[PDB]
DNA sequence: TCGGATGTATATATCTGACACGTGCCTGGAGACTAGGGAGTAATCCCCTTGGCGGTTAAAACGCGGGGGACAGCGCGTACGTGCGTTTAAGCGGTGCTAGAGCTGTCTACGACCAATTGAGCGGCCTCGGCACCGGGATTCTCGA
DNA sequence: TCGAGAATCCCGGTGCCGAGGCCGCTCAATTGGTCGTAGACAGCTCTAGCACCGCTTAAACGCACGTACGCGCTGTCCCCCGCGTTTTAACCGCCAAGGGGATTACTCCCTAGTCTCCAGGCACGTGTCAGATATATACATCGA
């Protein structure tokens, strides 16, 4: 039950960074759900890369490749 | 005995977290969530701290963009508070179902 | 006696390394003589523009060392570089400080 | 593990532009990832262009067309001009 | 004088234009527009019929997708009519602007 | 100009296919503008493709390649 | 000299192993191509084509038509929940759009 | 000119023996096959380049399939691919 | 509009930990020469794309109700900011240590590659049945009453 | 409820042209050998990821109170839909031509390939200063 580990003030901080003034109650649950979906999608490809590499450790480069395949290029890790 | 009128503390924060770059989510809970999610794909799978940090930052940026989109959608509806319907509209327009 | 191809073209980026990477990338059966020179020139110009914007953005903050935040500010503020890197996330970069006019009181 | 990077060359470019500045390690890693991404993007577009015209050689014409396709307007014009200038100087010497 | 209620002749034609697979834009004006737009790139160009047909199909699909997205945006703002602010909202959320 | 060749009934038919009940008067000009922008974006890439082949005819391959470049793959033309 | 049995028949497929091998070799994907890679790719392509054609034929049958047209392709792609996201960024020429009217817009 | 026309027709008749296909539908099927082929081949080549491998084998194509096909599609695709590979080897 | 009480940069000392500089060496980038194959050049010639003319008319432009929806104003009560004690757990520092990534050494089974060669797939020619279309009829929404 | 009116599905009859099949008939996929070598496999090393353990403290949280505003209700009014009337240029068929997009033949010159050597750039060690941090001050603003 670590999806609740992303606390309500964390979502509030992210919304403030995005520039949001007021927050509804259901926003926390909805953002937890969408984050869970996004991490599932990215980690699926990362683990697939790890499987194809015959490795048991997920290096940052595999995560970079998974993000690139999803249309979200990441700079600063390789 | 004073009190800050609603709205000012939201900006005292919106400016603070926009002018400064941080992670905004506790490292260990997010790492535990990442490991829990990855457990459903491969058992006893190890990770790297760099990979955890990359996932952290990617999730931060994704939600930040999603929050900008949903804020704009809420403002379009003559509103200020963001509702879950705003998130759903943003995700449907972006194509993420 | 030996002169590097980078200096022969008046460039800084490695023409030889670009040629080797073009050979190794399985991009095509053969690589022309001037293709690595052209690609290195394009990369050099793009890096020159990026570093110039990063440097003057950093100087705007009275910092003489360029950090990823300065890179993010430089890329997002410029119209064309933002278009080129619209779907790119810069680690530890942050976002442009902007608040919608309706939100202000 | 002889890892290759673009550190020295990008540092040279910075000293060419701003002689009194420096790059942090994270920012330099972002520079390396930016140049690698742009290089692979242009090379892939040039390979696609060569394969589309039944051509089996990457020349300056293919790189020119690729950079014209990927970069925005004024960026494309400036990059094409600088690349042609570099190609001509290389050819002269 | 039988007068249909304003609104039924909308959903009626909507069923028809969703059931059909036509191109909904007169071919000659669109070809003229394509020739004009390409005139600003190269003088004295020639266009194959397949090329203009592909351009028309792509524009058709793009515009129907944009119209679906802006309909969703207009619905979100508690409205039935689509207005330009919905158009820029959809285009901005889609990352175009 | 020729952008006026995209008539108001054409915009109405496109909205109907998209599933829209009522059109405001300002929709037509904005739709013409966005259509012009999209056509310029695609035609630039198509014409560059036909220049690279040293050809003065814009084939269907150039159009489909341009559309695929902007992530708008089109099926049915070669 | 023995009988020239095709590789597709040897693998029990319908898509060409030889042609896919040639396209993989000439596509500049890799310096070398394994023996089983064309077989695997031909099998995957054949399965995908079979799924698309099955759903397209079902859609055509729903329309009381025998021959398959692009409209049936569009219906088959956009009705399924996986082929839709596999082909979410593509457009089917003359395929139109699937019928969908928002419940809010309906009268009463 | 190379086209998957007869091959798609054979698959159709295997699945729907009493169903025809139009020329435009056949062209769309050919375009779909080419797109999926180039996508999977590009992903396999990318995997080989990432893992410093000079050849693409059934493993690379399998991983590319798993990456580019969602959920049940990937499972059935890898099932058919493994079946065909096992049939071919024996 | 201001007494006044905050979180807003500003002004200056202290570590301090990343940063840029000697450095050396080995390994990939230059010079040197072949050759032979991809590509430019030349001719050609036939498809097809541009151009334009006449007839039909489906479609577009325009005008006129008028009604239903966009929008402004008010009331409310309801959910959402704000201090605050706390308690909950998160970084922060130190070590154990061990699965596991990374680099080495055989060498073997697998992938080019080239000489027949042949059957499968491609181009051209019927050819007829699916499907588009039209016209009359039964059937199903609709909107004023 | 409801019935005239208006679409709408439907079914029969007619046409016509693309889907399909057949028949040559090239050419590229198959066989069968060598020939080299990529990575398959086993093994050694060292390294960084996992686990614990305790500390100090940021912050998460559950809880109160005030009130901003999200939403519903009322009303206005205006502009967009539906339909009738009047252009009009889109469409279809046709013919003409020229031009340029593919082809075939011929060099030809440019890059893959191989041998040699060297210098540069990357891993290593290190002295150094750009900047975070701690402490006190100007200062644009919620209530009468």
């Amino acid at each position: 039950d670590n999806i609740q580990g992303i606390t309500k003030p964390a979502i509030r901080r992210l919304a403030r960074r995005g520039g949001v003034k007021r927050i509804s109650g259901l926003i926390y649950e909805e953002t937890r759900g969408v984050l869970k979906v996004f991490l599932e999608n990215v980690i699926r490809d990362a683990v697939t890369y790890t499987e194809h590499a015959k490795r048991k450790t997920v290096t940052a480069m595999d995560v970079v490749y998974a993000l690139k395949r999803q249309g979200r290029t990441l700079y600063g890790f390789g | 005995p004073h009190r800050y009128r609603p709205g000012t503390v939201a900006l005292r924060e919106i400016r603070r977290y926009q002018k400064s770059t941080e992670l905004l989510i506790r490292k260990l809970p997010f790492q535990r969530l990442v490991r829990e999610i990855a457990q459903d794909f491969k058992t006893d799978l190890r990770f790297q701290s760099s990979a955890v940090m990359a996932l952290q930052e990617a999730s931060e940026a994704y939600l930040v963009g999603l929050f900008e989109d949903t804020n704009l959608a809420a403002i379009h509806a003559k509103r200020v508070t963001i509702m879950p319907k705003d998130i759903q509209l943003a995700r449907r327009i972006r194509g993420e179902r | 006696k030996a002169k590097t191809r980078s200096s022969r073209a008046g460039l800084q980026f490695p023409v030889g390394r670009v040629h080797r990477l073009l050979r190794k990338g399985n991009y095509a059966e053969r690589v022309g003589a001037g293709a690595p020179v052209y690609l290195a020139a394009v990369l050099e110009y793009l890096t020159a523009e990026i570093l110039e914007l990063a440097g003057n953005a950093a100087r705007d903050n009275k910092k003489t060392r360029i950090i990823p935040r300065h890179l993010q500010l430089a890329i997002r503020n410029d119209e064309e570089l933002n278009k080129l890197l619209g779907k790119v996330t810069i680690a530890q970069g942050g976002v442009l400080p902007n608040i919608q006019a309706v939100l202000l009181p | 593990s002889r890892k290759e990077s673009y550190s020295v060359y990008v540092y040279k470019v910075l000293k060419q532009v701003h002689p009194d500045t420096g790059i942090s390690s994270k920012a330099m890693g972002i520079m390396n990832s930016f140049v690698n991404d742009i290089f692979e993007r242009i090379a892939g577009e040039a390979s696609r262009l060569a394969h589309y015209n039944k051509r089996s050689t990457i020349t300056s014409r293919e790189i020119q067309t690729a950079v014209r396709l990927l970069l925005p307007g004024e960026l494309a014009k400036h990059a094409v001009s600088e690349g042609t200038k570099a190609v001509t100087k290389y050819t002269s010497s």
